[PDB]
RNA sequence: UGAGCCUUGAUGUGUAGGAUAGGUGGGAGGCUUUGAAGUGUGGACGCCAGUCUGCAUGGAGCCGACCUUGAAAUACCACCCUUUAAUGUUUGAUGUUCUAACGUUGACCCGUAAUCCGGGUUGCGGACAGUGUCUGGUGGGUAGUUUGACUGGGGCGGUCUCCUCCUAAAGAGUAACGGAGGAGCACGAAGGUUGGCUAAUCCUGGUCGGACAUCAGGAGGUUAGUGCAAUGGCAUAAGCCAGCUUGACUGCGAGCGUGACGGCGCGAGCAGGUGCGAAAGCAGGUCAUAGUGAUCCGGUGGUUCUGAAUGGAAGGGCCAUC
RNA sequence: GCCCGGAUAGCUCAGUCGGUAGAGCAGGGGAUUGAAAAUCCCCGUGUCCUUGGUUCGAUUCCGAGUCCGGGCAC
RNA sequence: CGCGGGGUGGAGCAGCCUGGUAGCUCGUCGGGCUCAUAACCCGAAGAUCGUCGGUUCAAAUCCGGCCCCCGCAACCA
């Protein structure tokens, strides 16, 4: 579908399964985000980790 | 520590004795070594042999080639040899010179040439 | 496998050598087929069936025997003095720094573990895992190396025995001596072949059987059946 | 004659080492009609004199065991990688030979006064052709169909969605193959927030860019900037820089502009948890309007919500998302 | 979006069972001929793709991901 | 009408895809060999990318207008 920036999966550190999508730029820089964001089912705001991988 | 000294893989076939044939020509000469009921048991020529050039013409290019072919067949334990030479080439006898050397011993030298009796029609090459 | 010699081929026919059988009468039979003259040591070799790829990965550790292991696991204490006096007093070979680290420095030795307490690792350490037929190193493969001498010397007496993933895939273990029962040899066997269940291997499900095979010392071994929870499961 | 599975037998010549270093546990030695060893004769034999060893002979020790060298040490029993012969074993592949299925639009007889057809003998071919089911190719020989609308006639050409300006008539912004330009994304900072600061251009002086770097001074007063188009916008900056950061939040949501509907826009405030800031306060993406895709279908993860007799499960639902 | 299979002298390949950086042709110099076409010569270059790991040491031996080339997917 | 391709040193061709980069074979000029020319060898010179504008820090290149060269199209009753 759309540009060459493409999609990713954040996956929430906390052992629930709970996810944000998002789009980042691969060839540009591929360093894998860290970053926190709520998680809402334990509730509170958590380090988010990955980008669609295992 | 150990650094080689056998030359091959032990020794397969083994016949004893066998006949060469050296086709000697203008542009090049093929050493063939075979069995007395007809099989090939190796070759090399001097083309091969790393001449190239006006060399390939040559005596001294037709030696080289006849010591090359007797490394390939020392894996059939072969001692006697005869030899048959066909065409007009040097080295004609020269190749024969270098099997004698090469510590064979040559039974016959028996020259081969196919001559037409006056048979098919040659080409005409070099032409006014 | 067992030398060309003319009565060594005698032997192996009459004594029905390697091929399987199930493990109560093995074990009865391996104290029959002895090929010592002397009290000969039964170990094991297990097959794991994935990661034979990697020497770390599959199920490391030790296991507890109701029967401790009298030759096999010979264990000595190594320190100069560091809370000492029961380690040595239990049963163990030596207790010193000394004679143990000229020892292993200079190659071979016979023995088990000599068990360390952080300071005594520090002043002599050790060296590699290439230990081919003479095995003789405690390491954080083995696993079992956390921390003191008379713990380790006295739960080896009562039953400890140590297990590791060898290159092969095989874990290879001391289960005994022949002068063990029957019996007593089968509740060591057993005991591992729970031991490897019970850690589970990374991506295998169980205690993973693809060969089990215990051996005794110049005998011969003979290939186990099943998983040892008596003869037949079902 | 391939391969698998599998029965027994086997090689691994690095650097140091006497030589022997397939990975690795046991292990202080193994003594039927010995276990000798050892010189000798041949065979296999290869990172060349280095292993195993038929066996003449000999019934008179290999050799570790802290015997030594070396990360690993050897004897000796397990374990199993490679290569691998011997052989076992199932199956495939191949040929040749057979004849008894099977063909015979070969012959001869008989039904027969048909000599089609059947039955008989006999020759030739022969597990091949053949034919049924399965299956890959090919196949306009055959068949059922498809092949846009707009359009200053229609074909050719252009164009079809979304944004901005004009036409557009000082609220709604409303046509024409009317005039003029762009978008089919970017962005983990180019977002949040605190704090600070202010532009194009020209002149004058200026160590070589004296047409244009960097510098300083002055005039100017944004003539600039704005991720990208134009219109609106902005100095309290919506611009430019620095610090800490992940509100590019989850649940909703009065009230509403807007559209035939689908749908799209907008948002105080409330609840959870949080970032920045002393605090007030600010924050639910980017200064706004382009950056798109209904539904079916199928995919991945979560969720006792259900799950055709009870219990479980494929499956279905909801939620996230492709 | 998988399974595959490759990523080096400039190139294709490859001495590379982990103890150990090459063949064929490419550019310069020398050596000879109506310079040349053409002999023969001596140099041609790689942390084997970026990261894990076995180990006495190993790129390759065991592994995760980027790009190229080949299938089945939709 | 209309649509698409082209305009390079004296000749024929290349580079033209958000871009900074001028290359090849001939011909030319200088030197050389040859009695002399031819050829042959060595060295050098030669394009301010048709033209005008625009966007851009920068344009042969991208964009727009005009002139010039080519290919196709300019019917249907």
């Amino acid at each position: 579908a759309k540009g060459i920036r493409e999609k990713i999966k954040l996956v929430s550190s906390a052992g629930t399964g709970h996810f944000y999508t998002t789009t980042k730029n691969k060839r540009t820089k591929p360093e894998k985000l860290e970053l926190k964001k709520f998680d809402p089912v334990v509730r509170q705001h958590v380090i988010y980790k990955e980008a669609k991988i295992k | 520590a150990k650094a080689p000294i056998r030359a091959r893989k032990r020794v397969r076939k083994q016949v004893s004795d066998g006949v060469a044939h050296i086709h000697a020509s203008f542009n090049n000469t093929i050493v063939t070594i075979t069995d007395r009921q007809g099989n090939a048991l190796g070759w090399a020529t001097a083309g091969g042999s790393g001449f190239r050039g006006s060399r390939k013409s040559t005596p001294f290019a037709a030696q080289v080639a006849a010591e090359r072919c007797a490394d390939a067949v020392k894996e059939y334990g072969i001692k006697n040899l005869e030899v048959m030479v066909k065409g007009p080439g040097p080295g004609r006898e020269s190749t024969i010179r270098a099997l004698n050397a090469a510590g064979f011993r040559i039974t016959n030298i028996t020259d081969v040439t196919p001559i037409p009796h006056n048979g098919c029609r040659p080409p005409k090459k070099r032409r006014v | 496998m067992a030398k060309l010699t003319k009565r060594m081929r005698v032997i192996r026919e009459k004594v029905d050598a390697t091929k399987q059988y199930d493990i109560n009468e093995a074990i009865a039979l391996l104290k029959e087929l002895a090929t010592a003259k002397f009290v000969e040591s039964v170990d094991v070799a297990v097959n794991l069936g994935i990661d034979a790829r990697k020497s770390d990965q599959n199920v490391r550790g030790a296991t507890v025997l109701p029967h401790g292991t009298g030759r096999s696991v010979r264990v000595a204490v190594f320190t100069q003095g560091a809370n000492a006096e029961a380690a040595k007093a239990a049963g163990a070979e030596l207790v010193g720094m000394e004679d143990l680290a000229d020892q292993i420095k200079k190659g071979e030795m016979n023995f088990d573990v000599v068990i360390a307490s952080p300071d005594a690792m520090r002043v002599v350490g050790q060296l590699g895992q290439v230990l081919g037929p003479r095995g003789l190193m405690p390491n954080p493969k083995v696993g079992t190396v956390t921390p003191n001498v008379a713990e380790a010397v006295k739960n080896a007496k009562a039953g400890q025995v140590r297990y590791r993933n060898d290159k092969n895939g095989i874990i290879h273990t001391t289960i005994g001596k022949v002068d063990f029962d029957a019996d007593k040899l089968k509740e060591n066997l057993e005991a591992l072949l729970v031991a490897l269940k019970k850690a589970k291997p990374t991506q295998a499900k169980g205690v993973y059987i693809k060969k089990v095979s215990i051996s005794t010392t110049m005998g011969a071994g003979v290939a186990v059946d099943q998983a040892g929870l008596s003869a037949s499961v079902n």
